[PDB]
DNA sequence: AACGCCTGGTATCTTTATAGTCCTGTCGGG
DNA sequence: CCGACAGGACTATAAAGATACCAGGCGTTT
């Protein structure tokens, strides 16, 4: 069964029908990031709601807003977290009525977003990479040795759907962090090159290859154990297929391999876009600095079309 | 009397910056739109530039494909003021003219920019906006 | 280093300072999701500005909106997802000018809550405590080994 | 016919006003 | 302290208008 059991014209039927949205403001999504911050402080995971409301009072403060109604503020706050699905409240008749308030996987996704500080690790990559070999080495093994359904759906199924394939998904996130990280590092060479183009050769060159190396690091770290996943999903594949198979584990196989080939794929594109990058800012560099030989109006251009919006110039013609 | 626009401006000193360039002088004065336009963003803030073409642009290539028929119009508009000469049979390519040194009127001394400009309005060569 | 790095006051003043913030209605959430389930199906995990489109147009349909302005609609969704960080856009001079997209790390776990039929297993459960388990009796040992 | 320019329309967003909703305060009474 | 009564503030939504952004029409030039 695919991930996503539903066609897209019928996902969107179902959203229009349960009326689904996100709305977050700064002020909503500063005490929802406060939150975050005060459970992740905690033993219990679990937050009352006069906390919550010393939470609010603090974000507003922090807004420099009125002191009167934040009692009533924070509440419709609340309502609204819980109304959105951020929050959920358990009122038990053992707590003399006092609701216990938890994060949702949602509100956490979203506040972590913001605050988790997220950089890609090839270190972290080579350990992903080394527990799923053991996983889907060990699923092999299991595949392999034969059995009834218990057997399969136990020492097959479970570990490919419930330990393979998250793994999988942690590495694909990793990508599209490094995915942002690329753009970011765009934007700060042209920074540079706008500021002192000069004395920024250097530091765009060190930012230049230091993106490469990694690049090319993790493409390498990929390379190196994907050939080994694919033949443990290979034997998986046989071994399931010389048993009578089930449709469910080979299906759960064809979903893998189609992740792993794309998690493959990325690297190779990555550094493809890198690189036409890469030439084009040292051929810019190269024509900025080596063809201008007396060096009297590259400067004297260059600036005046970078900065020109600082005072805008036209001509007249008759 | 009348002015020109600032998008006649950045295709004028773009210009002007692609006349001097020896780097592409074996071309042989024969340049293509698409280099105009790629010397253009590879120099100008991108996205900021983008704001002239459309109030909402954020880098679609629907937007990138009207920032390049504004340019081509501009161009057009620079031909008939003789700043440029399109090829007698191909109107992708053409050759540019002295003539567009008037956009490098800001520079060509080395010395305070304020008093240039302060000079130039003074002496009738250039409006502010 | 606390995974968290700023105290509450802090955090609020660096959030005050960014104007961060998310909008996303029904139509731009069913898109998201549209987006997400397109990108599922294939195998480069890559998406052209013409096929966010045509996706684009299928929402619209669903929820039984004008044909007009659909392409300057789907341009605006697009750039508001990129301006929200939940669409990754890549130009290339290599590729002629076509813009390539994929899905960020926020704009798949969004998706993800709403698409993904989540529901516990014990089985999943068991697995997962097993890979700690071997991935911490690994730490602890190379831990006593020294080094 | 296509490109360039203008005019008006359509979409989007903002502003402005109104009305609600709840809170707060006061007073009186219990 | 409760309960009543109004008043005000705050908040939210509606209404209206503007502004942007494109398209369509029209006019000129290749």
């Amino acid at each position: 069964m695919s991930e996503y059991s539903q066609t897209v014209p019928e996902l969107v039927s179902w959203a229009r029908k349960n009326d689904f949205s996100i709305s977050l403001p700064v002020e909503r999504l500063a005490f929802l990031m406060a939150i975050a911050v005060l459970n992740s402080e905690r033993l219990d995971g679990e937050m009352s709601e006069g906390e919550l409301i010393d939470a609010f009072r603090e974000v507003c403060k922090g807004f420099e807003q009125t002191a009167e109604s934040v009692a009533v503020r924070a509440n419709n706050a609340i309502n609204d977290m819980v109304r959105q699905k951020l929050l959920n409240r358990f009122t038990s008749e053992l707590a003399d009525g006092n609701a216990i308030y938890r994060l949702t996987p949602l509100g956490i996704s979203i506040s972590d977003y913001y605050i988790r500080q997220r950089e890609f690790s090839t270190l972290r990559l080579s350990m992903q990479l080394s527990i799923v070999a053991n996983e889907l080495h060990r699923a092999a093994e299991a595949a392999e040795e034969g059995g009834d359904e218990f057997h399969w759906h136990r020492n097959v199924f479970a570990p490919l759907k419930y330990s393979v394939a998250e793994i999988f998904d942690s590495i694909d996130m990793s990508q599209r962090l490094m995915d942002e990280q690329q753009n970011f590092v765009k934007e700060d060479i042209a920074a540079l090159l706008n500021q002192d183009w000069q004395a920024a050769i250097a530091n765009c060159e060190q930012l230049l290859s230091e993106t490469s190396g990694t690049l090319r690091e993790l493409q390498d770290t990929l390379e190196a154990a994907g050939d080994k996943l694919q033949a443990n999903l290979l034997r998986i594949q046989d071994a399931n297929m010389g048993s009578g198979g089930s449709e469910l584990v080979d299906k759960l196989v064809f979903d893998l391999q189609s992740k792993l080939d794309r998690i493959i794929s990325w690297g190779q594109q990555a550094i493809d876009l890198w690189i036409g990058y890469d030439r084009h800012v040292h051929k810019f560099i190269r024509t900025a600095i080596d063809m201008d030989k007396n060096r009297i109006f590259s400067q004297r251009l260059r600036q005046s079309v970078q900065h020109y919006f600082d005072n805008p110039w036209t001509l007249t013609v008759a | 009397r009348s002015v020109l626009s600032e998008l006649d401006m950045m295709v004028g000193k773009i210009l002007c910056y692609l006349y001097l360039s020896p780097e592409r002088l074996a071309n042989q004065g024969i340049f293509t739109s698409q280099e105009l336009y790629e010397e253009l963003i590879s120099l100008a803030d991108e996205g900021k530039l983008m704001k002239f073409v459309n109030q909402r642009s954020s880098g679609s290539d629907l937007d990138k494909q009207k920032l390049q028929e504004k340019v081509r119009t501009t161009l057009n508009r620079l031909r008939r003021l003789g700043m440029v000469y399109f090829l007698p049979n191909n109107n992708n390519k053409f050759t540019i003219t002295e003539a567009v040194f008037r956009f490098g009127a800001d520079v060509r001394s080395g010395d305070d920019p304020r008093e240039i400009q302060l000079r130039m309005i003074r002496d009738g060569e250039a409006m502010p906006v």
